RNA sequence: CCCCGAAAGCUAUUUAGGUAGCGCCUCGGACGAAUACCAUAGGGGGUAGAGCACUGUUUCGGCACCGAUGCAAACUCCGAAUACCUAUGAGUACUAUCCGGGAGACAGACUGCGGGUGCUAACGUCCGUAGUCAAGAGGAAAACAAUCCAGACCGCCAGCUAAGGCCCCAAAAUCAUAGUUAAGUGGGAAACGAUGUGGGAAGGCAUAGACAGCUAUAGUCGAGUCGGCCUGCGCGGAAGAUGUAACGGG
């Protein structure tokens, strides 16, 4: 057993803060998902959560290119007959900016209990303030 | 006088005469290399299976 | 307004324009010449 | 309704339409002509419709040469019949068209009127066409 | 119903021995419905126009004569 | 003097179906010059030049100068092959005169 | 437990989902180079293509013939590539052949190529030919017998590659250089329609002044302008039933 697995009790979760002003949504989401999963650490282990905490500020300033602001559709289904509901990026970013990042990063994280645990380390906030000054996050430019 | 022939692709699904040409050159598996005389008779077999052999002169 | 797959000028007072990715024909003389491709 | 007066056999094999039209691709009767640029089948009804359109446009002021003749019979099964029990009955006649095949030539009219007539005729045909004129070689 | 549907059994005609081959007297060289080939030196003709060897040797095909006939012969 | 065609020599490695198709993809036209007292010569021409020359009727009756390298041949156009569908010139035969 | 390993064809059958002989498998014996691949050399052909000299068929002229012009599975004045037969030869290979013991099988499927049939329909049907499955695992294609790469004796927490890939789900380039697209085209479709945008060739008019507008060809105005051809990538044509549902998702 010369290749060792990371032990959850020895994992260190560091805190970082990221500004979303002017960033492209998907090209920011890939890096966020990578650091949430822990692919950037030499102790990476597929069955262990070794990632970091990511705070996102100015979430409503994220950008999309082309005509995606008006054309990119978000669907959901209540399980009643004919219960398909539809919105778009323009309305969703103005109303509930956290849902956009939640969808984007959820789609890029693994789909299981470990993925559900992984996505809890992302905190998304519309304004420029966050309530986690007690954790002393470092500025991360990605 | 002599040339080196290396087999580069599988022969399992090739034509019967193509497999027989490989066998008559003496090649047995992918990556196998043989050293054969430079004669028109050998060159005929080489040219027939040109698409899965590599020749070093 | 005629909505058709083939839109053409009919007289000299007709103009072919593109609005929002749709080809249209507008006539200054005869309103019945108005066409939309679709 | 062009159709052979007599045929040696009633029914023929389907065959395959391949190759270009090296023969019949030069202007030899009139001065201007219409030729196909895509292969296909030309039926007798299509030939007649195109001829009528051209003749009506040119008002019979010149001569029209038709260089396509439908000599290949096409069969069809009656309807609500199962597979087998022999080949079907002859229904209509076609001419095989290869790219380069000249269909109609016009002699003795102005080029503009001829092009108008050919443009009217092309809308009745199931394949793409082009206009050619007589050259020295 | 159809009025067709008949055919005859195959007859297996054709050239049996080609040029350059060695034959023994009596070997059949050509099976043919008509005289597509004619008999040359050391070659005999049967009642159904079969061409056969009448000596031991080597078969040779050629074209000769004023009519341009195709001949087969056996060289000893 | 009125009609001059600039040509390059067509060597044996530039003859055949594949070489001719490569030349026509390169927008050149193979051609052959034959006639009395000499051996045939294979040349390649420019499609633009050939089409420009063929647009005029006096090209089919005058004596034209084909220049390949330094040598010059005084020839008359003898035959021309065209694509059956696209009418593009494909090959030319010139007779020494 | 170890070794080899098919067939779903031909012929006949009150035969058609049975059976028999042959073809294909296995075991024993005999006999070795008689075998195959490839290279040279000899040989016949009537297909692909082509053509109108025969047989038919077709159009336009001239006076049944004559001149221009097409077509053909059951037409041929012509005519390949392949394939097939034979002889000699190098190299490589446990190859051919003969005599006996035991069989199984005689419902095939898909794909490419050449065809008949059908509607140039069908995951349709009937032949020829090759591959795979059948009786074959692994990797690619979202999932997917028959497609692509490749033929699993057993073990390894070693390395190189094939098809296919390298932003995240998910291993590997947010690699480099030069262009194109603005349609999420990419990531479904036709005839046809259109000053969408690249590239190329040629032509017409023009600082003795061109196009448009303006003033009743003259006149201010001060550079390019006009119309077609070839070609790259795009646009419309484009309506369905449980739920986005025609990039696997983000
Ligand atoms: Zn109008």
């Amino acid at each position: 057993m010369k290749t060792l697995s990371a032990k959850p009790a020895e994992v260190q979760h560091d805190w970082f803060v990221v500004d979303a002003t002017g960033k492209t949504l998907g090209r920011l989401a890939t890096e966020i998902a990578r650091r949430l999963r822990g692919k950037h650490k030499t102790s990476y282990t597929p069955h262990v959560d070794t990632g970091d905490y990511i705070i996102v500020i100015n979430a409503e300033q994220v950008q999309v290119t082309g005509n995606k602001a008006l054309d990119k559709k978000y669907y959901r289904h209540t399980e009643f007959p004919g219960g398909l509901k539809e919105t778009n990026f323009e309305k969703l970013v103005a109303h509930k900016p956290e849902e956009i990042f939640e969808r984007a990063v959820k789609g890029m994280l693994p789909k299981g209990p470990l993925g559900y645990a992984m996505i809890k380390k992302m905190k998304v906030y519309a304004g420029s303030e966050h309530p986690h000054a007690a954790q002393q996050p470092q500025v991360l430019d990605i | 006088k002599t040339i080196k022939v290396t087999q580069t692709k599988s022969s399992s699904h090739r034509l019967k005469n193509h497999k027989l040409c490989l066998q008559g050159l003496g090649l047995r598996r992918i990556g196998h290399t043989v050293e054969v005389q430079d004669t028109p008779s050998n060159r005929g077999m080489i040219n027939k299976v040109y698409y899965m052999v590599s020749v070093e002169e | 307004m005629k909505v058709q797959a083939s839109v053409k000028k009919i007289c000299g007072s007709c103009k072919v324009i593109r609005r929002n990715g749709v080809i249209r024909v507008i006539c200054s003389a005869e309103p019945r010449h108005k066409q939309r491709q679709g | 309704m062009l159709q052979p007066k007599r045929t040696k056999f009633r029914k023929v094999h389907k065959g395959r339409n391949t190759g270009l039209a090296h023969r019949g691709s030069t202007v030899s009767f009139g001065s201007i002509a219409i030729k196909a640029t895509e292969r296909g089948r030309m039926t007798a009804r299509q030939i007649e419709a195109a001829r009528r359109t051209i003749s009506r446009r040119i008002k019979r002021g010149g001569k029209i040469f038709i260089r396509v003749f439908p000599d290949k019979p096409i069969t069809e099964k009656p309807l609500e019949v199962r597979m087998g029990n022999g080949k079907g009955n002859v229904e209509y006649w076609v001419c095989e068209i290869k790219p380069g095949k000249i269909l109609y030539e016009i002699e003795g009219v102005n080029e503009d009127l001829a092009r108008e007539a050919f443009a009217l005729a092309a809308a009745k045909l199931p394949f793409k066409t082009t206009i050619v004129t007589r050259t020295v070689m | 119903s159809t009025k067709n549907g008949r055919d005859s059994n195959p007859k297996m005609l054709g050239v049996k021995v080609y040029g350059g081959q060695t034959v023994t007297a009596g070997n059949i060289i050509v099976r043919q419905r008509g005289t597509e080939f004619h008999a040359g030196a050391n070659v005999g003709m049967g009642r159904d126009h079969t061409l056969f060897a009448t000596a031991d040797g080597v078969v040779k095909f050629e074209v000769k004569g004023q009519f341009g006939r195709r001949y087969v012969k056996v060289e000893t | 003097a009125n009609f001059v065609l600039n040509a390059q020599a067509r060597a044996e490695d530039k003859q055949g179906k594949g070489a001719s198709r490569r030349l026509r993809r390169e927008s050149l036209v193979p051609a052959i010059i034959y006639g009395g007292n000499a051996e045939p010569v294979a040349v390649t021409l420019e499609l633009r030049e050939l089409v420009k020359a063929l647009e005029s009727n006096v090209f089919f009756e005058e004596v034209v100068e084909i220049k390949v390298g330094d040598k010059v041949e005084n020839v008359k156009i003898q035959a021309l092959q065209r694509h059956p569908a696209k009418n593009t010139p494909m090959h030319a035969d010139f007779k020494r005169a």
